[PDB]
């Protein structure tokens, strides 16, 4: 039984003294019995002398030294299964939905190690999506890092949502949205919100797993969320072989977590004061997002940079890893477009002309034209008037108001909010659509025709019914 | 007299002091005593000094365990017995608090009795959960008008009041508590916030002055005043804010609703500068410790509206954040931003130009908002907003010949600027908010001269009163406005304007 | 006709002065950001040198 005695609690660094040649190995997970149920310690250092030096996950407030610590022997090991789906679940691996234990299949260690260099992808692959915004101007890809920008609420968590709908038609995957620096009041919200639009049925199914990571938890287990909940995506794409869509909170805050605690352990935090093992933690968590040969996990990453400055540290290691960013815009918001996506800042390195398919491809340069020269024409022309329009201008601002209309489409999930049934529209359909707009066999049917309705067969409907 | 109370006291204390676990200082320097001794100590332990000196023990290391003193090194000195309590901090909970100014430890620095209260409970504890959470949708009115419409406030929320230095940010604040006598009467405790002011490094004058026109304005019988004056040492103000929320959590947990106001946490964070720093630990971003943000994180998530199976109750915060140059790019306010739910951004040059309230409308924001705000005030300042978006826009627009609508919204901004103006220390009734703000959504006030909006103001409230306190009575008791009190409010209002 | 065109030309440059100040307001409001971040860093290397010594 391996077991040592606390020899010291400066802060929540908790030295633990262990009999000789019992010593766990380092990333080891160490479980204090306590009155707090255990206290979870990780290994991060041996200090010698049979002693270690440990990070406490949970809090160390009112410990008493030379209390006795068994240890687990190996990264904390987190119930993992198909029941385990609709689970709010902490970082111990153990319920906060309350709904008491969780039903598990098998346990798994939370560190886990990024697959090989062949058992990376090989070759780019595109992940479905329903918004044609998303499919269009920055699809989604298999294996990803898709970074959000832009405000929460009706913004963020709305899209979120969406995307648990969408995903659940488009393969039938799951999720894991791991909230890290979580205001427990709005999580709150969202859960039962989540609960309330389906996506979370526990009186039916839940395809999304919680992992909620309150503020109040301390820095060590801010940092141990996201691993924990990559374990479980994983489970699902290795071993239940699935595809899956890992919705990530603040990186900011994942950053701030790990920044803390390597302070803690004593590392000199690099400039911008950010940790010196800065880069290993985005490499090994963000390389453990791929598609791998069974499954693909993709993850969608929001992506909050303190002071809008991109210039700092963390937040170019993040768009390093991003292979694309969605720009949520507020002013399209008001436009009345629930996509509140900001055409021309939403951006994807995978929209290369093979990439995405060269017919996709030409269409969305077209469009992209448009839309560039519709806002740019529209800055002089509504100063100068909109009768100073040349005939080509004119046809351009007729399609381009036609296609402003057309990103309107509701989402599924916001069936409710809009009050208007979610147009859920394919990719092929997508480019299907476009083709037709740019060849302005719609530039004669009115702009609302195009508001609020999704892909091509979707607006020969309502052309008709605008009409009729 | 009282002097043989006092003996008879001492004769009360006999005690058997065989303290099972004896520390002696092996050396004091810099309040950071590292004692040989205390074996089985808790982490943040209270202990007990020769000097009499009041500790916590932030530092367990295996041969030394360093305490920190809270009290002053004055008479500390090397080798003294550092007797161990046994009892991780604790401070009394109970409603024995209303209308009595304590420090920390619970003393009564304004000597109004030694504190009776329900308990005595420790003063940290971890934030409610998720499903400890029912959401937000209660209003609390603070009784300036336009924080109830341009920011509506509600129960178990946090929302910044930050804003320049010496503004009378404490001010603005104390003009909340002031309204929430008028509630605090009402007999729903819910309707009875029973308020914390939080004075943290406030000299004892200024607090004396608080304290006086709290009396003044008899409102110290639902306030509670916990105080770390200037003087009072860095562990105090580092356990300030904690100690204050379990005050809080006793109301909470009882299922009432209570408002903290946490002023300034900024003063906090230099008290903890100056606890890292004298433990040697490496001062964050700023020079600010790198768990400011977990400090302050763990603080502000007890701040929390529990969920009706934990009966319906919260403790509704409102930090006050100092910006020293205005800075919201400062470390500490970008932190704290990105913590709280909501901000109130009060405008210097709005305060120099003597527009009390100060407030600055864009960068004033409320993420509960409107779901915590009363239906008739939002039907008639939905409207205000709007008028408000122009009137910002249009403001420039005061550099003259302009469009003939331009210019209306000009005037009609202008009048509803000086209205929004609420002479500090005289909060107003939401009764007499909403008829008011009708009279400028119907633009009855844009007519009335900028310099007449004051006394069109205090005379249409009694006009009013006069005409129709069973209209005002109603709209107040109603709380929504109807189709027939917003017409008999539009009628009412044109008669007014008559005169 | 003289004086209506020349008022009109003084409205004309004194608004695209006023966009062109802007533009050099952003760029030396973004140097301005990172030499704010530099001289942080500057004084965070003192600090961390001294409690290294």
């Amino acid at each position: 039984p391996i077991t040592g005695k606390v020899t010291a609690v400066i802060g929540a660094i908790v030295d633990v003294h262990f009999e000789q040649s019992e010593l766990p190995a380092i990333l080891n997970a160490l479980e204090i019995k306590t009155p707090q149920g255990k206290l979870v310690l990780e290994v991060a250092q041996h200090l010698g002398e049979n002693t270690v030096r440990t990070i406490a996950m949970d809090g160390t407030e009112g410990l008493v030294r030379g209390e006795k610590v068994l240890d687990t022997g190996g990264p904390i090991s987190v119930p993992v299964g198909r029941e385990t789906l609709g689970r709010i679940i902490n970082v111990i691996g153990e319920p906060i939905d309350e709904r008491g234990p969780i039903k598990s299949k098998l346990r798994k260690p939370i560190h886990a190690d990024p697959p090989s260099f062949a058992e990376q992808s090989t070759s780019a692959e595109i992940l479905e999506t329903g918004i044609k915004v998303v499919d269009l101007l920055a699809p989604y890809a298999r294996g990803g890092k898709i970074g959000l920008f832009g405000g929460a609420g009706v913004g963020k968590t709305v899209f979120i949502q969406e995307l648990i709908n969408n995903i659940a038609k488009a393969h039938g995957g799951f999720s894991v949205f791991t909230g890290v620096g979580e205001r427990t009041r709005e999580g709150n919200d969202l859960y039962r919100e989540m609960k309330e639009t389906g996506v979370i049925n526990l009186e039916g199914e839940s395809k999304v797993a919680l992992v909620f990571g309150q503020m109040n938890e301390p820095p060590g287990a801010r940092a141990r969320v996201a691993l924990t909940g990559l374990t479980i995506a994983e489970y699902f794409r290795d071993e239940e072989g699935q595809d899956v869509l890992l919705f990530i909170d603040n990186i900011f805050r994942f950053t701030q977590a790990g920044s803390e605690v390597s302070a803690l352990l004593g590392r000199i935090p690099s400039a911008v004061g950010y940790q010196p093992t800065l880069a290993t933690d985005m490499g090994l968590l963000q390389e453990r997002i791929t598609t791998t040969k069974k499954g693909s996990v993709t993850s969608v990453q929001a992506v909050y940079v303190p002071a809008d400055d991109l210039t700092d540290p963390a937040p170019a290691t993040t768009f390093a890893h991003l292979d694309a960013t969605t720009v949520l815009s507020r002013g399209i918001s008001e436009l009345g477009i629930y996509p509140a996506v900001d055409p021309l800042d939403s951006k994807s390195r995978l929209l290369d002309a093979a990439v995405v398919g060269q017919e996709h491809y030409d269409v969305a340069s077209k469009v992209q034209e448009t839309l560039q020269t519709y806002k740019s024409l529209q800055d002089i022309i509504a100063i100068l008037g909109m009768d100073e329009l040349s005939e080509q201008d004119k046809l351009t601002v007729e399609r381009a108001r036609k296609i402003q209309r057309f990103l309107s489409q509701p989402f599924a999930v916001a069936e409710v909010f809009t009050g208007i049934p979610g147009k859920l529209v394919r990719l092929k359909d997508t480019v299907a659509s476009f083709k037709a707009v740019l060849e302005g066999k719609y530039d004669n049917i009115p702009e609302h025709a195009f508001y609020m309705v999704g892909g091509i067969e979707d607006v020969v409907a309502k052309a008709e019914k605008l009409a009729a | 007299e009282v002097s043989s109370i006092l003996e008879e006291r001492i004769k009360g204390v006999s005690d058997e002091a065989n303290l099972n676990e004896t520390g002696r200082v092996l050396a004091v320097g810099d309040g950071i005593a590292r004692v040989f001794g205390l074996n089985n100590i808790q982490a943040e332990e209270l202990v007990e000094f020769s000097s009499g000196v009041k500790g916590m023990a932030l530092n367990l290391e295996p041969g030394q365990v360093g305490i920190v003193l809270f009290g002053s090194d004055r008479l500390v000195k090397e080798g003294e017995l550092v007797k161990r309590t046994g009892n991780i901090v604790d401070v009394p909970v109970g409603p024995g608090l209303l209308g009595r100014v304590v420090d920390a430890l619970g003393n009564p620095i304004d000597g109004k009795g030694p504190i009776d209260a329900a308990g005595r409970s420790r003063a940290q504890v971890k934030a409610p959960g998720i499903l400890p959470r029912r959401s937000v949708h209660e209003p609390v009115q603070t009784g300036l008008k336009a924080v109830d419409a341009l920011v509506p406030i509600g129960r178990g929320q946090r929302e910044l009041i930050i804003g320049d230095r010496q503004t009378g940010k404490t001010a603005v604040a104390l003009d909340t508590i002031l309204n929430q006598k008028r509630w605090n009467n009402g007999s729903d405790e819910s309707k009875k916030l029973y308020c914390v002011y939080v004075a943290v490094g406030q000299k004892r004058s200024t607090v004396a002055q608080l304290v006086q026109t709290l009396e003044q304005h008899d409102a110290m019988k639902y306030s509670i005043i916990v105080a770390a004056t200037a003087s009072e040492a860095a562990p105090l103000q580092y356990l300030a804010p904690f100690t204050a929320a379990s005050i809080g959590e006793w109301f909470r947990d009882n299922g009432k609703h209570a408002l903290i106001v946490y002023d300034d946490l900024s003063k906090q964070a230099v008290a903890y500068r100056q606890l890292s720093l004298l433990l040697r630990r490496p001062p964050g971003r700023e020079a600010y410790p790198g768990d400011v943000f977990y400090l302050h994180s763990r603080l502000l998530e007890r701040a929390a509206k529990l969920s009706e199976k934990e009966g319906s109750g919260s403790l509704t915060a409102l930090p006050v954040i100092e910006t020293q140059g205005g800075d919201v790019s400062a470390y500490i306010p970008t932190n704290v931003i990105s913590i709280t739910d909501g901000q109130i951004f009060l405008e210097a040059e709005l305060f120099y130009k003597g527009i009390r309230p100060a407030i600055n409308v864009g960068l004033s924001v409320s993420r509960v908002g409107s779901a915590a705000q009363v239906k008739a005030l939002k039907q008639v300042a939905g409207s205000l907003k709007l008028f408000l978006a122009q009137y910002r826009e249009v403001a420039a627009f005061a550099q003259s010949d302009l469009d003939a609508s331009t210019k209306q919204t000009l005037v009609r901004g202008e009048r509803l600027t000086q209205l929004l103006k609420q002479n500090q220390y005289s909060p107003l009734a939401t009764e007499e908010q909403v008829p008011l703000i009708y009279a400028g959504v119907n633009g009855h006030l844009d007519g009335i001269e900028l310099s007449r909006i004051g006394e069109f103001e205090s005379s249409f409230l009694s006009y009013l009163k006069s005409n129709h306190n069973e209209l005002l009575t109603e709209i107040r008791e109603k709380g929504e406005l109807s189709k027939e009190l917003l017409a008999s409010l539009k009628s009412a209002t044109e008669s007014f304007v008559a005169t | 006709q003289g004086y209506a065109a020349e008022i009109s030309a003084r409205r004309n440059a004194m608004d695209n002065a006023s966009k062109n100040a802007g533009d050099m307001i952003n760029r030396y409001s973004i140097l301005y950001n990172r030499t704010r971040q530099a001289v942080i860093t500057n004084e965070l290397v003192d600090i961390i040198t001294g409690a290294s010594s």
